């Protein structure tokens, strides 16, 4: 009942240890809406509250700390959640964000296109997507696992996510993925966080928290997605602002968590236990460089 | 020799009656900060709200140059603190108000350097 003084609601573990079937998605509260402090954006409000939780986690926060920010622009051209994040991130973090549409924002540098156009020499330490097709809202038609972006998210996470880093990826009821679920268990620890000031939506992020590189757990995302419509099916949520009037301790805590290179063959169980932990991060230390694939085409003829 | 002059044309705007640029990005803040002006971190105070910079900038938000000669950015990537009464009009109040590079603050909204 104290839920509503929280920033959000996480998936609870019995749930995701159920064996539902798919249903569609009813939920009491929808239509309800919280109310925003005067003047405060959805989307600042709801990544606020996505960090509040964050913060009740084991993230590695190191030094030179690399974060990237997928779909980050708004039908506004600005970017409400980039500006969250990069109050909430120790000042100096490097943060890069990413949208299909054009838009100005706070990151440190931002790719305009399709984020399969986006390549990075680096890994990184977080990874946020808040990418989102509205065109998947589509009730009349079957809810199957989704390809497009998450395929790239997919991807992205094993290739280029730092172990002991972490990520939180939006989903709803129709925008999901079976791997991407999958891949949750490649982490120490994860979950499905509903923001307060949203639940009257299917919106989640699946928030994986400190990657570990390998199968720590075997999960089925055709199940798992059902666990989690389940879950939002039995479990009304109070919509609530609450959470939002108490910035004192937003800050994410700069912990200096140690950042040390490493090839495979080195990551034994106590290496493993430090990730798990959330006392270490395993990258290059390097330079970060990015970039978008452009394609080029004369129409002239 | 020619040039847009993009602040004369907001002021012009504003001045003729137009609607003040939307969608600023206002932060959630305890609003007991230092009050200062352009922060690494939101620090508004009981008076101010505090706003990301970049959907504050006049050039950011125009997609045009920015007056500055390397083309560099006062605002994108931290956050302005506007006071309550301006708020309706970060960019203007921007554009518009100087910082005291003594002690950070609005001059005439917060700086007294100008008083002992
Ligand atoms: N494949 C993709 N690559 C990059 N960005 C993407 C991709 N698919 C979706 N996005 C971006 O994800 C964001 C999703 O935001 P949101 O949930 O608000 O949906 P929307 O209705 O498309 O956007 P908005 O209403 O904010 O303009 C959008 O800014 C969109 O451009
Ligand atoms: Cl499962
Ligand atoms: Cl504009
Ligand atoms: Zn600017
Ligand atoms: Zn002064």
């Amino acid at each position: 009942s104290s839920q509503a003084w929280q920033p959000g609601v996480a998936m609870p573990n019995l749930y995701k240890m159920q064996r539902m079937l798919l249903e569609k998605c009813d939920l009491q509260n929808y239509g309800d809406s919280a109310t925003l402090p005067k003047g405060i954006m959805m989307n600042v409000a709801k990544y606020t509250q996505l960090c509040q939780y964050l913060n009740t986690l084991t993230l590695a926060v190191p030094y030179n700390m690399r974060v990237i920010h997928f779909g980050a622009g708004s039908d506004k051209g600005v970017a409400p959640g980039t500006a969250v994040l990069r109050q909430w991130l120790p000042t100096g973090t490097l943060l890069v964000d990413s949208d299909l549409n054009d838009f100005v924002s706070d990151a440190d540098s931002t790719l305009i296109g399709d984020c399969a156009t986006v390549h990075t020499a680096n890994k990184w330490d977080l990874i946020i997507s808040d990418m989102y097709d509205p065109k998947t809202k589509n009730v009349t038609k079957e809810n199957d696992s989704k390809e497009g972006f998450f395929t790239y998210i997919c991807g992205f996470i094993q290739q280029k996510l730092a172990l002991g880093g972490s990520v939180a990826i939006k989903i709803t009821e129709h925008s999901w993925n079976a791997d991407l679920y999958k891949l949750m268990g490649h982490f120490a620890w994860w979950t499905a966080f509903v923001t307060n000031v949203n639940a009257s939506s299917s919106e989640a992020f699946l928030i994986g928290c400190n990657y570990l590189g390998k199968p720590r757990e075997q999960i089925d995302g055709y199940v798992m997605h059902a666990n989690y419509i389940f879950w939002r099916n039995t479990n009304p949520i109070q919509l609530s602002s609450y959470s939002l009037f108490d910035m004192s301790k937003f800050p994410l805590k700069l912990r200096g968590t140690a950042v040390m290179s490493l090839k495979e063959g080195q990551i034994n169980d106590m290496i493993l236990s430090l990730l798990s932990k959330g006392r270490l991060i395993i990258r290059e230390n390097n330079r970060v460089v990015i970039s978008s694939d452009v394609l080029v085409n004369n129409e002239n003829l | 020799a020619f040039a847009v002059d993009a602040a004369k044309a907001y002021k012009d705007y504003l001045a003729s009656g137009g609607q003040p640029i939307t969608n600023c990005v206002k932060m959630l803040c305890t609003h007991t900060g230092t009050g200062q002006a352009i922060t690494v971190t939101p620090e508004a105070n009981m008076d101010q709200e505090s706003f990301g910079g970049a959907s504050c900038c006049l050039y950011c938000r125009c997609h045009i140059d920015h007056p500055n000669p390397k083309g560099f950015c006062d605002l994108k990537g931290k956050y302005v603190q506007i006071p309550t009464t301006c708020a309706n009009d970060p960019v203007g109040f921007t554009l518009k108000n100087t910082v005291c590079t003594v002690c950070g603050m609005w001059k005439g909204y917060g700086c007294s350097c100008d008083q002992l």
